[PDB]
Order: structure tokens, then C-alpha cells, then sequence
């Protein structure tokens, strides 16, 4: 952990466009891993609704299946309002 | 010479009874298994000769976007 310092002051003094670009993509490749806010981006891909939404037919043991659009059941988008 | 060196002629003759029995066995096995070889390559409803098809578990069942299909 010594001579790395050397090597990285001898870098920046040289060629700092390597050490620039060599930081901005470690720093690209490590972040998205401890962002918490990628799962975020997964949900709001994941809620865009390209498709029809296909309904089911009612066999009587759908009590997690709303009725109606204004039901309370099913996912809720309340979390992306406020985001 | 005869109870030193050799034995007796029924020895040979069964030996050579068994040893018929056997060629005969494996000759019949081998037409058999000619007549077998054929029949399932031309018909192909036999373990043997079986190519690959497309598996059904590839197939997609779900809504597609489009009523029809
Ligand atoms: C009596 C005097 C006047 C007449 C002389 C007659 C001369 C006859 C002697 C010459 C022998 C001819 C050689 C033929 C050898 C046959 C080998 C084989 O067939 O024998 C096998 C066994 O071999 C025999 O034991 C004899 C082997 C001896 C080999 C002969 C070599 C002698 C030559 C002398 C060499 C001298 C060397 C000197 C060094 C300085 C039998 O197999 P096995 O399945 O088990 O037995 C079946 C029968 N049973 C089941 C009833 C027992
Ligand atoms: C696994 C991570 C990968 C992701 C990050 C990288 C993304 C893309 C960036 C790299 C692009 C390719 C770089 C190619 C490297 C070539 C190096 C080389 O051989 O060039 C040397 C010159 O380069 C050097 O001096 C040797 C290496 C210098 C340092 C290289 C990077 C070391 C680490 C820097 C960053 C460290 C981490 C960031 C810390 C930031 C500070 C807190 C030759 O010099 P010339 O210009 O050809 O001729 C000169 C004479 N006329």
C-alpha cells in the first residue's frame, strides 16, 4: 500500500486521462451493486404496462384477484407516486 | 498311449455336440437381429433409430398480445 500511492502520483503526473478514465469505470462497475435504488428501476420497468392485460375467468378461489380496475386488490402504484 | 495321453471318444463327441448347439444359437440371433435392424429402420417405432424431434416444453403458453394467437 506503498508503492501503489508512488505509482498512482507518478500516473496522475504523466497521464492522468488513463487514471481518470480507469476510475470512472471501476467506479461504474462497483456502484449499481450497493445502489438500493436498482430494484426501484427493475419495479418500474416491470410496471409499464405494454401489453393487454388479459382477464381471468372467474371460477369462484380468486380472493387476491380484483373485480374491478378500482378494486383494492391486486399491485398498487403508490410507491412511484411518490418517487 | 490311449490312458496316458488321450480319452474317451463320447468326450469329444459331447464337446463337439455343445460347441454345435452354440453356432447354431448365435447364427440364429444374427439373422434375428438383421430381420429386427431392418424392420425398425423402416418402420421406426422401435427403441433403435429414434431421431430427435422439437420438445413440446419449449412452447410458450400465455397470452400473446394478439387474441388469436
Ligand atoms: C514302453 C517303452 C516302449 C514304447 C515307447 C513309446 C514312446 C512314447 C513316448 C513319446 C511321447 C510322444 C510325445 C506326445 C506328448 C503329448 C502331449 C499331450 O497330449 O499330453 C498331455 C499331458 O502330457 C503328458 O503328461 C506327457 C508330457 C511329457 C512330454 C514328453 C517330452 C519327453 C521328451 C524327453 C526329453 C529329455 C530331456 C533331456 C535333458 C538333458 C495330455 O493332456 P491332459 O488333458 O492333461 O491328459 C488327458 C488324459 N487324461 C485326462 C486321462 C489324464
Ligand atoms: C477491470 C476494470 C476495467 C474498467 C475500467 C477501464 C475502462 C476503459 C478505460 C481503459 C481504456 C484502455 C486503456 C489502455 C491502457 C494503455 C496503457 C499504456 O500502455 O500506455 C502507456 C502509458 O500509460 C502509462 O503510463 C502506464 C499506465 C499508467 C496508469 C494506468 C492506470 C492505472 C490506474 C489509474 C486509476 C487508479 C484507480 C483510480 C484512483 C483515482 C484516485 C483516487 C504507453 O504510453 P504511450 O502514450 O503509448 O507513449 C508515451 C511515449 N511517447
Amino acid at each position: 500500500a506503498g508503492r501503489i500511492a508512488s505509482f498512482l502520483k507518478n500516473a496522475w503526473a504523466k497521464e492522468p486521462v488513463l487514471v481518470a478514465s480507469f476510475a470512472i469505470g471501476g467506479l461504474a462497475i462497483i456502484l449499481p451493486s450497493l445502489s438500493p435504488y436498482t430494484n426501484y428501476a427493475i419495479r418500474i420497468n416491470r410496471a409499464t404496462p405494454y401489453n393487454y392485460p388479459v382477464p381471468l375467468r372467474d371460477d369462484g378461489n380468486m380472493p387476491d384477484v380484483p373485480s374491478h380496475p378500482q378494486d383494492p386488490q391486486g399491485p398498487s402504484l403508490e410507491w412511484l407516486k411518490n418517487l | 498311449i490311449a490312458r496316458t495321453f488321450y480319452d474317451g471318444p463320447e468326450k469329444n463327441y459331447e464337446k463337439t455336440m455343445a460347441i454345435l448347439q452354440i453356432e447354431a444359437e448365435k447364427a440364429e440371433l444374427r439373422l434375428k437381429e438383421l430381420e429386427v435392424r431392418r424392420l425398425m429402420r423402416a418402420r421406426g417405432d422401435g427403441p433403435w433409430y429414434q431421431y430427435p424431434t422439437i420438445d413440446k416444453a419449449l412452447i410458450d403458453h400465455s397470452p400473446k398480445t394478439t387474441p388469436d394467437n
